[PDB]
C-alpha cells in the first residue's frame, strides 16, 4: 500500500491539492479538507508527533507511519534535480497531509479500502 | 560619499522552532485543545490562528485587532 501512497501523493501534488508542513497539515485540519496524512517516528520529537497524532485523530483522517524524515523527502520527491541519478541534495520532511481532488486511481481505492477495513 | 550617521541596518527577523507546536497541547490520548483563538473572518475563516501578545489579539490578513 506504500506504492499506493505514493502515487496517490505524486497525483496530489501534480494536481495542487496536497499541503507539507506542520503549520500546512494544522491548516488543512482546520479547515476540515484533510483526507490523509503522514508522519515520521524515532526522532527527537518529545511532544511533536503526541500534537500531530492527536490532530490527526481529532476528527476522520488517515494516519500513516514511516520511519525517516529524509526518506519521506523523497518520497514526495522535492528534490528531483539531476534527473540523471541520485538527487544532489535530499531534503527532509516530517508531516505531509494529502488532501486530492483527483482521486480517480486505483491505487486511492486500494488505500481508502485498507483504512477503511 | 561619507556619512555622519551611521547606517540604519535592518531588521533581522528572528526565527523559531517548531513554532507549529506552540499553538495546541500535548496529550497522550486522541483529543485537541487549542490553546489561542481563531480569527473569525471571511478569508480566514477557521484555519488561521490569531496573535497573542501581552495586551490584544491581532490577525494582519484582514487587519482585526481585539483589545482587551
Ligand atoms: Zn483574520
Amino acid at each position: 500500500v506504500n506504492t499506493a501512497l505514493q502515487e496517490v501523493l505524486k497525483t496530489a501534488l501534480i494536481h495542487d491539492g496536497l499541503a507539507r508542513g506542520i503549520r500546512e497539515a494544522a491548516k488543512a485540519l482546520d479547515k476540515r479538507q484533510a483526507h490523509l496524512c503522514v508522519l515520521a517516528s524515532n526522532c527527537d520529537e518529545p511532544m511533536y508527533v503526541k500534537l500531530v497524532e492527536a490532530l490527526c485523530a481529532e476528527h476522520q483522517i488517515n494516519l500513516i507511519k514511516v520511519d525517516d524524515n529524509k526518506k519521506l523527502g523523497e518520497w514526495v520527491g522535492l528534490c528531483k534535480i539531476d534527473r540523471e541519478g541520485k538527487p544532489r541534495k535530499v531534503v527532509g520532511c516530517s508531516c505531509v497531509v494529502v488532501k486530492d481532488y483527483g482521486k480517480e486511481s486505483q491505487a486511492k481505492d486500494v488505500i481508502e479500502e485498507y483504512f477503511k477495513c | 560619499k561619507s556619512y555622519t550617521t551611521p547606517k540604519k541596518n535592518k531588521h533581522k527577523r528572528k526565527k523559531v522552532k517548531l513554532a507549529v507546536l506552540k499553538y495546541y497541547k500535548v496529550d497522550e490520548n486522541g483529543k485537541i485543545s487549542r490553546l489561542r483563538r481563531e480569527c473569525p473572518s471571511d478569508e480566514c475563516g477557521a484555519g488561521v490562528f490569531m496573535a497573542s501578545h501581552f495586551d490584544r489579539h491581532y490577525c494582519g490578513k484582514c487587519c482585526l485587532t481585539y483589545c482587551f
